[PDB]
């Protein structure tokens, strides 16, 4: 055949892949964590959005830390050979590097480690996307008015994309009626640009939407008039388009 | 508006 | 005029901006830190690469923690009104969230805070790029064989791009003869694609180059046959092209 | 400033330019030419489409050959300095290289010559687009089932784009109720892609739409089940986008 | 699988296709046509250029009108099922709609008709490219200083692209030492952009190169200081990229 | 359908 | 320079 | 090869 290029992930496998959505709204009383009103709006929005992208969506609600780990372990042990990618969306309370099960914390690294290049062979070389809607700390953004070769191996941390809802160390905002700022924006941008733009460019539009169109309203001066900027963390090695051929 |  | 779009940063200001390169090779004996052989190759490569992109390059060698902070403070206090962007490259030892001065550590947040949207007004809304070649821990990658509106403000953390040489928690590799894997790759990709591709796409090519073309060779089994994947952290709100009109 | 590229026409002048639409529906009885039912649908569709692209639209109906020449002459004598481009749409009967006034033929070359690089200085170097919905003969497509330099000058024929509704020597189809196949398709593609694709790519989509979605229905076997393919003739020297910055 | 798009021709067949180059330099004395010095440079340049694009190149020299027709007929009767496209380059004397065999004229329509959608089934739906370096008349450019559906069929004239070296009615320029202006430019642009740009965009760059970088030098005032603009005639229905996957 |  |  |  003619000249060939390998700058984009192969997304024409028989299946796009799984989209696991963990929606934690109600937490055990003993933890002292508040209910996350509006998260069901996010979960439904994500289900519809990824369904249209042809992902096999699996929604899970109110999972304990043990159930989250068991779920991730089991999913990573499935045969993903006929799948192009993997998507996991986490909706819960959190802090830097941590997501909360209904009864306690789970290290994000523990979850993502199950999908390492060396631990999930059927996903090696394929994009593994983790969308995280959770706090990463307690900071508030006040805003501002405007040679050698051989034995071909790849890093076990390669091909991961972490789309965080907020910057490191910051709270993440969620509206009890409309859903989280980030998920609202992410779904809107995927619906409009998934058949046109490369994923990083779609996420950049999400960054702009969240950064410009949202500002908190609170009777508490400490939490009033605050802003938010999502954080795209890419260890991907190729361009990612949800469409093909 | 609420924080997570 | 006709229909207008605002998906890309305005890069046609009179000047592209400053490119500050902090090259720390020799460290104070009392710190116990080893000399970073090969870093001069990186510094020279970066100087040439950014010079060709029309950046006003300023190279600084062997700066103490005090000198690094003073330099950043002073640069952030300059008038960047006629500049399109800002670039800072840090070449030194480090750990998660830290870069080393010749006599001690400096929190990366302390450095980047000087350029926040509310602290450097002449850079508000403009891309602020931080390229970091330093360790982020001691882990080694073994690899694997293959509504509302008003008062328009933006987050103070918006418009920052952090191009880390390695994944969170991992060591970063540097060759004493050829320079660091990441900087070698970054310069090569900028030279070849800066007049063609959007920055995130160039960085994705850098990720692939580092991930596929490099593997460590060591007489020490602990450090032998290791891999590396860079980490792109974007809080940018628009597409970034180094060329214009 | 930074690296600069000149691959696209400057479309950010104060005005996009004029869009002259000559709609000839009724012809002088002595000519023997039939009325072009459905052409008003085309003219209205074009007016709306170009209005949305920010063109200063001027619709002219039932012009004689003398009036067409006078109009073109006058328009070419206007000051187009503040305009990015020029568009002329001709809807009438025709044959190869000819368009019909209500009382007789006009050579297409006579019309386009007024806009030559040397005859209309305020349009030199700017795209001059001629959209032609008219027959180019009587053929029917049956289809098939599926060194040196100095003194910088440019050719006087450069920067013209002729978007013909049909292939050389062929009839062009028009529906009395929906309008012409080509104009229907052109307007639909401009509405959907003018803010996304380069003009040649939009015209290629028009080619596909006309080629695949239309087939004639006639009680006359000679004119039944016929197909049509538009013909893009480009002498443009740069890419053309209707949007900017 | 995921969302699928069909905006580009399938160019990943086992073979790119044939590239037939007809190079007529010497003409029968009785015709009175001059030798086309420099055409061998063009033929060699084209052979190398298309060889690099992975086309099966066939060079034919000094063919009579009978031999040209026989060659085209035979080629159109081959099985092109495993081929992505077809390319034919004609280098000879000519006039509007005509190319010269060594002993007389051949209508371009006669040549292209062999490849119609209904006459060459193995090429139906595939791009058929005709590159023509020949005069199209005797004009000289002086330049200027700067609903329904069913039974899916496609037009028999669809999927053809005619890349003419000059505008309708004009002479085409050829340098006895460097080769023709158009072929020189076409090969240069294909070498530089075939692995990056869509074909129409490459041809637009060719238009600009010929229009800006060339001007005739002649001791004869009639032929001195003349310019040229190529003419892209597209009946293609999809975007054409020479590279794939 | 009619021709022009 | 020559014409074809 | 050395680590930073």
């Amino acid at each position: 055949s003619g000249i060939s290029l390998d700058n984009s992930y192969k997304m024409d496998y028989p299946e796009m892949g799984l989209c696991i959505i963990i929606n934690n709204k109600n937490f055990h009383k003993s933890t002292g964590m508040t209910s996350r009103s509006g998260t069901d709006v996010d979960a439904a929005n994500l289900r519809e959005t990824f369904r249209n992208l042809k992902y096999e969506v699996r929604n899970k609600n109110d999972l304990t830390r043990e159930e989250i780990v068991e779920l991730m372990r089991d999913v990573s042990k499935e045969d993903h050979s006929k799948r192009s990618s993997f998507v996991c969306v986490l909706l819960s309370h959190g802090e830097e590097g941590i997501i909360f099960g209904t009864n306690g914390p789970v290290d994000l690294k523990k979850i993502t480690n199950f999908f390492r290049g060396d631990r999930c062979r059927s996903l090696t070389g394929k994009p593994k996307l983790f969308i995280i809607q959770a706090c990463r700390g307690t900071e508030l953004d006040c805003g501002i008015e405007t040679d050698d070769m051989a034995c071909h191996k790849i890093p076990v941390e390669a091909d991961f994309l972490y789309a965080y809802s907020t910057a490191p160390g910051y709270y993440s905002w969620r509206n009890s009626k409309d859903g989280s700022w980030f998920i609202q924006s992410l779904c809107a941008m995927l619906k409009q640009y998934a058949d046109k733009l490369e994923f990083m460019h779609i996420l950049t539009r999400v960054n702009r939407k969240v950064a410009t169109e949202f500002e908190s309203f609170s009777f508490d001066a400490t939490f009033h008039a605050k802003k938010q900027i999502p954080c795209i963390v890419s260890m991907l090695t190729k361009e990612l388009y949800f469409y093909h051929h | 508006d609420e924080v997570d």
